[PDB]
C-alpha cells in the first residue's frame, strides 16, 4: 500500500510513480487541476462521462 | 446482451452501432472521438458495406438523438487472424464528425500500465450492445448493458476449448445467465474508475452465449493502445 497502490495515489485518473513519487495525469479532454491530482473537463462531453 | 439491464438515458453514450445495407445492426463499436470508432476486425467481415449509427437506444423509434455516419477509412490490425480471432481490433474513421450530445459522448482511452494494474484489477467491467438476448433469441431493439466481472486468466484458459492469446482476456459468469452475445461483437467493454469510464475491451467472441463453464472473450485493448494511437493520426 504505497504510492499509486494506496488509493490510486489520490489521483482522479492515471497514476504513475516517478523517482519514488506519485505523478497524476488525465485522459485527453481533461486538464490536471492545480492540486496535481484532480482532472477537469476542458469542454462539454468529456470522455468517459455519462451525458446529462 | 443476455441478462443485464437497459441502458437508461445518457448511460452508454459511447455505444456505436454498425449497420448494413438494410439498416440492420450487425456489430457494435465504441466512440473514441468525434472522428473515430473502435470495433472488432471480424465485424468487417459480416457485411459488404456498412455505416455507423450513434445515439440510438431503441432501434424501433426515432428518439431524435440518432445520427448515421459514413466510414471514410477502415483501419484493421495487420495481424488479425480469422482462425483464432487474435488481434481482433479495428479503428474506423468517419467521413463527418460526431456531434456530442445526450447519448453521444466518447469513452476514455486509458494508459496501459495504469489500466492493467488499476482498471483490469477491478471487480467488474461493463459490456453493452443491441446483440441477441438469447443464443437462439432475436436481437435487442433496445440498447442493453451488463456488468461482467473480470475473470482470472488461468481459470479462463482452462475453461476455453480454444486458445486465449495474449491479446484477449475474459469476463462474464461461470454459471449465471449473463453474457454478451451475437450482435454485440465489436461493442464496448468499459471500466469505471471514480465515475469516469475507460475502454478496456472489445466484445470479441465466446462459445455460445452465457453457456455454463464458458466466459465472454474480449480483445485486450490495453495491448493495442499504441496501435490505436497511430491509427487515430492517419
Ligand atoms: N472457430 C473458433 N475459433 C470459435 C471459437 C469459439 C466460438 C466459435 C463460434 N461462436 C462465434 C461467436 N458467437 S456469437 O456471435 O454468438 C458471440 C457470443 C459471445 C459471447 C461473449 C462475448 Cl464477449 C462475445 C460473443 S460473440 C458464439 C459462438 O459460438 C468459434
Ligand atoms: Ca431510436
Amino acid at each position: 500500500r504505497k504510492l499509486c497502490s494506496l488509493d490510486n495515489g489520490d489521483c482522479d485518473q492515471f497514476c504513475h510513480e516517478e523517482q519514488n513519487s506519485v505523478v497524476c495525469s488525465c485522459a485527453r479532454g481533461y486538464t490536471l487541476a492545480d492540486n496535481g491530482k484532480a482532472c477537469i473537463p476542458t469542454g462539454p462531453y468529456p470522455c468517459g462521462k455519462q451525458t446529462l | 446482451i443476455v441478462g443485464g439491464q437497459e441502458c437508461k438515458d445518457g448511460e452508454c453514450p459511447w455505444q456505436a452501432l454498425l449497420i448494413n445495407e438494410e439498416n440492420e445492426g450487425f456489430c457494435g463499436g465504441t466512440i473514441l472521438s468525434e472522428f473515430y470508432i473502435l470495433t472488432a476486425a471480424h465485424c468487417l467481415y459480416q457485411a459488404k458495406r456498412f455505416k455507423v449509427r450513434v445515439g440510438d437506444r431503441n432501434t424501433e423509434q426515432e428518439e431524435g438523438g440518432e445520427a448515421v455516419h459514413e466510414v471514410e477509412v477502415v483501419i484493421k490490425h495487420n495481424r488479425f487472424t480469422k482462425e483464432t480471432y487474435d488481434f481482433d481490433i479495428a479503428v474506423l474513421r468517419l467521413k463527418t464528425p460526431i456531434t456530442f450530445r445526450m447519448n453521444v459522448a466518447p469513452a476514455c482511452l486509458p494508459e496501459r500500465d495504469w489500466a492493467e494494474s488499476t482498471l483490469m484489477t477491478q471487480k467488474t467491467g461493463i459490456v453493452s450492445g443491441f446483440g441477441r438476448t438469447h443464443e437462439k433469441g432475436r436481437q435487442s431493439t433496445r440498447l442493453k448493458m451488463l456488468e461482467v466481472p473480470y475473470v482470472d486468466r488461468n481459470s479462463c484458459k482452462l475453461s476455453s476449448s480454444f486458445i486465449i492469446t495474449q491479446n484477449m482476456f475474459c469476463a462474464g459468469y461461470d454459471t449465471k445467465q449473463e453474457d454478451a452475445c451475437q450482435g454485440d461483437s465489436g461493442g464496448p467493454h468499459v471500466t469505471r474508475f471514480k465515475d469516469t469510464y475507460f475502454v478496456t475491451g472489445i466484445v470479441s467472441w465466446g462459445e455460445g452465449c452465457a453457456r455454463k463453464g464458458k466466459y465472454g472473450i474480449y480483445t485486450k485493448v490495453t495491448a493495442f493502445l499504441k496501435w490505436i494511437d497511430r491509427s487515430m493520426k492517419t
